[PDB]
């Protein structure tokens, strides 16, 4: 399930980091990064809390 | 209108391409396809179209 969370794509447009920062400008990049930071991080958490 | 998928590209930029290194820890870009890990040869009997 951990691994399978990386793949989600947590609102972003799309859920590979290097396509987002090889496609947007910095500005906008941080934008959708952040989203799957958030939902990555969530992620993590819920298994180390399991 | 672009169409961001998996299969081969019909488009590309006005880049210049490299040799390969294999065997080594490289930088690479497979049509867009971007990462970092050491390339060799699979062995693998991947079918015609994939």
């Amino acid at each position: 399930t951990l691994v399978k969370q990386l793949s989600s794509n947590f609102g972003a447009i799309s859920s590979v980091l290097n396509d987002i920062l090889s496609r947007l400008d910095k500005p906008e990049a941080e934008v959708q990064i952040d989203r799957l930071i958030t939902g990555r991080l969530q992620s993590l958490q819920t298994y180390v809390t399991q | 209108s672009f169409e961001l998928l998996h299969a081969p590209a019909t488009v590309c930029g006005p880049k210049k391409s490299t040799n390969l290194v294999k065997n080594k820890c490289v930088n690479f870009n497979f049509n867009g396809l971007t990462g970092t890990g050491v390339l060799t040869e699979s062995n693998k009997k991947f079918l015609p179209f994939q």
